[PDB]
């Protein structure tokens, strides 16, 4: 289960504008031309690891995919978090519970004891970074349209943020959550992050038009150090 | 290429044919005249940093002194070169010229300037769409619609100066060039112009390399002919997609390049806190702040004094390019020249001058010989105990 | 002396302030963190996280009872200009001897044990004493002694399982090399200043960030729209002129910068305008003058600029009545290197003598005053070319020129020691 | 003037390094007594370090300016020394080498720092207008003109 | 003599260069590993500068 990704990834690192530039940037990226995990769990949605962050895009049709968690002890021994939808607006819950060994959200199973705070806010795809340094929890977001049935494009889309979280807290592994029509109680794609190096270029009005990785071949590295894009 | 030639004692090779050859040699007159803000490019309208700035004695009356002395510099490079004669000659309305054809260089009476059509394919073969700052400072005069637009005050100091000559004055020299020396000679640029009809005068440019007169009056329709193909190649190559004027591009490049460098430096912090004045202005008290104030004044200062001195070696080698065009003025253009390779390859016959943005083109005119014949050959004759000896 | 000089700014303005900030009414808790009685220990401290305030600074520190006021990353006068987007107030009690030991970069038993701050901070540190309080033989007050490694900055520990320095693995056994980590204050009335209780705060934020909230009390005003002031958003200031935008940002786009980073466009915090940020120097002035032995006639070049906006950008209103002469008048010409001012333009034409720039030159004329022209080349002519006629010289002349050329210079030397730090050998 | 420009740069570049020395770089005072006798050597040394980079900085780019004046100079010596050879020594054929008009010789004048030399030169004047022909036919043959 | 004055000039410019490593220039040692295995990184980083 492996598939190339070809310039998905990209975001708006900062929140300052600049017209007609071609700026560098030295930040955690998904690297070009890498290896993402083909997930369908149709006959599982098990736990995967928060190395340094995790890319999410998926190819969805009538909004199967309700949302995640984020968090390693499971059974409200530390903190946790759980991002869902009530099928109007987004809800932001850290709370602890204890998990299922097979969760999901019926057309279910939380008790919380002690929690810190929350929040409430093939057509087309939602992608997705996570990204967890010390003080935030920011969530980026990519939502394009797209002909193709399964697979990234070979296009290149970067827009802008949504929301930033003052948590403060630690995650060391994830899961997420679907949308079964029973309510039972028995007991898209996943990528991670790397610090590379990139050099960016805005047109007119301040979008990012198009990218530069400066680690994959010697003549990107050519491209990076003449800090242009023609050689 | 390997090769090998036949010698001997007794042979000696001599051409039958020749042929005229046209070609193109390109160099660099005058380069960009900037001029920079101290104040402005060190610290920008803060009276805190401008206090500061002098106790550092005349560091910036220096500088503008030996910017100023490079921008005055480069306008008596192009009065050097191209203000040779100072009377504008016209060319003449008819042209019978003995068969040769000087449509593609003389000023063209259609369009309101008086560029050649020569001189507008030279014209678009220097770009300036890679260069950094100075296609952004060159937006400026062409964003007409915006009022309330300075645009001096908006680089950190940098500026650029316009040329004393423009680009109409500088074709209206060469035109003045052109109509002297088709139809007068070389008695121009030697006191007053003396006319002289057209074969007379190559008649007596074949008779300075060393062919006599009567080879050009039973050969004129078949030098004509050759003269106006190589013309017509010179304009076919230059039309095409090549890229001719690589040394007038590498001075454009190499002005961009270091002023481009000049304002990424500006977000290095030295060792301070921030990169940003208003910051540390706006974060600390007076005791605490002129020490980091010192280290951004300290960078900022060498890095516009690295600025000035690669400048400064830099004009010296636009000025020996200079010299040496103004020389090729005086020795191929208004006379002919006797050395060799120094005007061309093969022998001298007579050169014509075209502008090129920030430098001068000159077509040379050579004679090459042709397809040679083997013989036989003798130092002198014997005749009655007597030696005889070729007068030439 | 004749010529056009290039001169340095030197005239002078006078400049007023604007502030801008957004709508923050409530304030927040450093009433109660500051006088409370349960003080968190060291080895556990409290964490606080601050926002939506317009809490005052020199309510806390003019205030005496504080003994230490140590800070950073700002200077303590200008703590009530500026927003902070969090703020982290820490509490723990420690020894008098150890307040030392709270400053970045230290070492002792508390540095490298039990709280240690980054290298790169940017905060405030607050201390006092509390004889008076927690001193009875108050044995409540706990602090960690031991661990496998070192403090990782801005990390707490929390743990019971004791010490290891052999290779016994002691099960919560008290022997040699196998210690407990937790050990009681002495905390007796009866001891000298560096043994008393005292009570330690500590914050901590970080500055220039875009949607930021936490800022105190400084009044809005109103803008003065395109003069030069002091400007104040949101924490960052500058002197320029204030300009209405058009740039197309984004939802969440604070302000903009160039190649040089270098801010020029920021976003009004109460309209959600955009104003783009112009400098107001104006040093690109020259001035054409003949010699000063000869007249104090002046003319003056506005470089790259038209004519219509010259009384704008030189701000004439604000100079000397001397200065508005030069601004407009009936000598007022617009030339392709700017707007020339002072100069009676011709319609003749003569060769040059002071260049100005793009074809025009200037020159002292006989009611004499400075006129303008176009530069003429030379003397037109045209030679009477026909295709059989030849024109031969009759006499000659013989000519003498001269030419002038350099060929050495002064041969100078620099005893370098003299010069740096002459006869002085502590130099 | 050409020879008086020399003379007025490398007096204001010697100026220039004099008027240097009164500034002071960010320390307490710019002599260097002053600040000896008010300071134990503790923190004199960061004042008089202060002094001494900003000192060498004067020289240096002294010294750099001077070696690119020397290196200008240098190429209009090498320029005397050739017109001394072909416009004196001999009577040249290079247009507008040795004055405008046709060489006939020249005579050289010492000058401060300098070199002054006065080119004799041939100017024709007074012309007239006639009628040429390139040959002239005799019988059936052409005939050329020998000079 | 010419040929060299060129090599004579180069083969000083580059000692020169190389003799400029062993000075401290203000700070303790002009030695780096002596200011990185003596002092702080809080301390060194005025006597590296
Ligand atoms: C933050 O998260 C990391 C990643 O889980 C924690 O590192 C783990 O610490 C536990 C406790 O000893 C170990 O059992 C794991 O093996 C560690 N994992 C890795 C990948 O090193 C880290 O300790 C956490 N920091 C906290 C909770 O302060
Ligand atoms: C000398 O060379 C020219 C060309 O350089 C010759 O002229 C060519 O003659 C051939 C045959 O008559 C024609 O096909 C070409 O078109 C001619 N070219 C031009 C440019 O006119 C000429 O014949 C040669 N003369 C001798 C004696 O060999
Ligand atoms: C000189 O050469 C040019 C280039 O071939 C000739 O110009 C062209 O002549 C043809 C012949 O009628 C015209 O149809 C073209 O329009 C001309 N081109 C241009 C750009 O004008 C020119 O005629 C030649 N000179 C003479 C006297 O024949
Ligand atoms: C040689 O003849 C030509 C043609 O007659 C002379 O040129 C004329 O000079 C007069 C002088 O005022 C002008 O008014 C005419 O307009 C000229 N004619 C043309 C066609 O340009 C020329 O001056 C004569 N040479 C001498 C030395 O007198
Ligand atoms: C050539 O020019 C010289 C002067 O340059 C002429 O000599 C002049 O002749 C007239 C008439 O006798 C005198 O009035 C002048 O005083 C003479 N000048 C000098 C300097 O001697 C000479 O006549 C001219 N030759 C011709 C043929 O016209
Ligand atoms: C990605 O997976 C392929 C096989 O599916 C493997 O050959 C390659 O090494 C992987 N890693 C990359 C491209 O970095
Ligand atoms: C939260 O409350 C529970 C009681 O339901 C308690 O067991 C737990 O220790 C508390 N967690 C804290 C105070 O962090
Ligand atoms: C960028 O701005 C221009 C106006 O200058 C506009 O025409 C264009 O649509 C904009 N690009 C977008 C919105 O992607
Ligand atoms: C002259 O003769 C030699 C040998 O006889 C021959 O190799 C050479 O090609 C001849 N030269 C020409 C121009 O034909
Ligand atoms: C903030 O206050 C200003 C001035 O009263 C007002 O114009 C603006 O609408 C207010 N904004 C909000 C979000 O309340
Ligand atoms: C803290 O409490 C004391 C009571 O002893 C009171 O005097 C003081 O004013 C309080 N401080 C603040 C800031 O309210
Ligand atoms: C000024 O001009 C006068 C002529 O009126 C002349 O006598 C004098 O020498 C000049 N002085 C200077 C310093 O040029
Ligand atoms: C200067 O402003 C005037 C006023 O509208 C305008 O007519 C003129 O074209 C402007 N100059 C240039 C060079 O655009
Ligand atoms: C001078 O020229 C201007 C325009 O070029 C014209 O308006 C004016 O009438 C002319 N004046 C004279 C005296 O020729």
């Amino acid at each position: 289960a492996y598939t190339n990704s070809f310039t998905r990834g990209v975001y708006y690192p900062d929140k300052v504008f600049r017209s007609s530039v071609l700026h560098s940037t030295q930040d955690l990226f998904l690297p070009f031309f890498s290896n993402v995990t083909w997930f369908h769990a149709i006959h599982d949605n098990p736990v995967l690891p928060f190395n340094d962050g995790v890319y999410f895009a998926s190819t969805e049709k009538s909004n199967i995919i309700r949302g995640w968690i984020f968090g390693t002890t499971l059974d409200s021994k530390t903190q946790s978090l759980l991002i869902v939808n009530n099928a109007t607006n987004v809800v932001i819950k850290v709370c602890e519970f204890q998990f299922c060994n097979d969760p999901f959200l019926g057309v279910v199973y939380s008790s919380a004891n002690n929690c810190t705070f929350e929040y409430v806010s093939f057509k087309n795809l939602r992608e997705f970074v996570f990204k967890n340094i010390d003080g935030y929890f920011k969530i980026y977001s990519k939502h394009t349209p797209i002909n193709l049935v399964r697979d990234l494009p070979q296009g290149f889309s970067a827009l802008e943020p949504l929301v930033d979280l003052p948590i403060g807290i630690n995650i060391t592994r994830f899961q997420t959550l679907l949308a079964l029509h029973r309510s039972y109680l028995t007991p898209y794609y996943v990528g991670y992050l790397q610090p590379r190096t990139f050099l960016l270029k805005y047109n007119e009005n301040g979008t990012i038009t198009d990218a530069v990785d400066c680690a994959l071949d010697p003549l990107s590295e050519t491209k990076c150090t003449l800090k242009s894009f023609t050689v | 290429a390997e090769n090998s030639v036949a010698y001997s004692n007794n042979s000696i090779a001599i051409p039958t044919n020749f042929t005229i050859s046209v070609t193109t040699e390109i160099l660099p007159v005058s380069m960009t005249k900037t001029s920079v803000d101290c104040t402005m490019y060190i610290c920008g309208d803060s009276t805190e940093c401008s206090n500061l700035l002098l106790q550092y004695g005349s560091f910036c009356t220096q500088l503008n002194r030996a910017l100023t002395g490079i921008a005055v510099e480069q306008d008596k490079n192009t009065q050097e070169v191209f203000a040779q004669v100072k009377q504008i000659y016209k060319t003449p309305p008819i042209k019978d010229f003995g068969g040769f054809n000087f449509s593609q260089i003389l000023p063209d009476p259609s369009k309101p300037s008086k560029r050649s059509f020569i001189e507008d394919l030279l014209f678009n073969k220097v770009t300036l769409a890679d260069a950094g700052f100075i296609k952004q400072y060159g937006d400026c005069l062409g964003d007409i619609a915006a009022r309330d637009l300075i645009c001096a005050q908006k680089f950190n100091g940098l500026t650029v100066l316009p040329p004393l000559l423009t680009d109409e004055m500088i074709a209206q020299y060469t035109s003045a060039l052109l109509a002297g020396t088709i139809t007068s000679g070389w008695t121009f640029g030697a006191g007053a112009a003396l006319q002289i009809p057209f074969a007379m005068q190559m008649a007596y440019r074949f008779n300075g390399i060393g062919v006599t007169q009567n080879v050009l009056y039973e050969n004129q329709k078949l030098i004509a002919n050759q003269f106006n193909s190589a013309i017509g190649k010179i304009q076919d190559s230059l039309s095409s997609t090549a890229s001719a004027l690589g040394k007038l591009q590498d001075v454009v490049n190499q002005n961009a390049q270091a002023l481009n460098t000049l304002v990424k430096q500006l977000s290095s912090n030295f060792g301070a806190i921030s990169s940003v004045l208003n910051d540390i202005l706006s974060r600390l008290d007076p005791p605490e702040a002129e020490v980091q104030i010192d280290r951004l004044i300290t960078g900022r200062l060498q890095s516009l004094q690295t600025y000035v001195t690669q400048q400064l070696i830099r004009a010296a080698e636009i000025r020996a390019s200079a010299n040496l065009a103004a020389t090729k003025m005086s020795e191929c253009v208004l006379g002919q020249s006797k050395r060799v390779d120094f005007c061309g390859k093969g022998y001298h016959l007579m050169s014509f001058p075209q502008s090129a943005p920030h430098g001068v083109v000159f077509l040379h005119v050579t004679y090459v010989p042709a397809q040679e014949k083997n013989f036989t050959t003798a130092p002198a004759i014997c005749h009655d105990g007597k030696a005889h000896f070729p007068r030439e | 002396e004749k010529g056009i000089y290039q001169t340095s700014n030197f005239r002078v303005q006078p400049t007023e302030s604007i502030v801008r900030f957004p709508n923050i009414t409530n304030l927040c808790p450093f009433g109660e963190v500051f006088n409370a009685t349960r003080f968190a220990s060291v080895y556990a401290w409290n964490r606080k996280r601050i926002s939506n305030c317009v809490a005052d600074y020199s309510v806390l520190y003019n205030s005496a009872s504080f003994s230490t006021f140590k800070c950073y990353g700002v200077s303590p006068t200008k703590l009530n200009d500026l927003c902070f987007t969090n703020v982290y107030a820490d509490s723990f009690v420690i020894r008098g001897d150890e307040v030392r030991q709270i400053a970045p970069g230290q070492t002792g038993k508390i540095a490298d044990y039990n709280y240690k701050l980054p290298d790169d901070f940017t905060g405030c540190v607050i201390a006092w004493n509390s004889n008076n309080l927690d001193s009875k033989g108050n044995y409540n007050y706990l602090y960690r002694l031991f661990r496998k490694s070192n403090l990782k900055p801005f990390e707490r520990d929390i743990s019971t399982e004791i010490y290891q320095a052999g290779s016994t693995p002691c099960n919560g056994v008290e022997g040699f090399n196998c210690y407990f980590p937790l050990q009681s204050y002495g905390f007796q009335p009866t001891n000298g200043v560096g043994y008393q209780p005292y009570r330690v705060v500590v914050l901590s934020f970080e500055l220039l960030h875009a949607p930021a909230t936490v800022c105190g009390p400084k009044k809005s005003t109103n803008l003065v729209k395109n003069k030069c002031v002091n400007f104040n958003f949101n924490g960052l200031t500058g002197t320029g002129v204030l300009t209405e935008s058009n740039k197309k940002f984004l939802p969440f786009q604070q302000f903009g910068r160039d190649i040089a980073d270098t801010t020029d466009a920021v976003r009004d915090p109460q309209t959600l305008e955009i104003l783009d940020i112009t400098p107001c120097s104006f040093g690109g002035v020259s001035v054409i003058t003949p010699g000063t032995n000869t007249s104090n006639q002046v003319a003056v070049l506005y470089q790259d600029v038209n004519c219509t906006e010259v009384p704008v950008a030189i701000h004439a209103d604000q100079l000397t009545p001397t200065w508005r002469v030069y601004s407009t008048g009936s000598n007022v010409f617009q030339t392709r290197a700017g707007c020339l001012i002072g100069a009676e333009h011709v319609n003749n034409s003569y060769e040059c003598d002071i260049p100005i720039g793009a074809g025009i030159c200037a020159s002292y004329q006989t009611s004499q005053s400075i006129i303008a022209y176009t530069m003429s080349l030379g003397a037109e002519n045209s030679v009477a070319y026909s295709n059989n006629s030849i024109a031969i010289p009759t006499n000659f002349t013989i000519s003498v020129t001269t030419e002038i050329l350099p060929v050495s210079m002064t041969k100078t030397s620099v005893d370098c020691t003299m010069y740096i730090c002459g006869d002085s050998t502590e130099c």
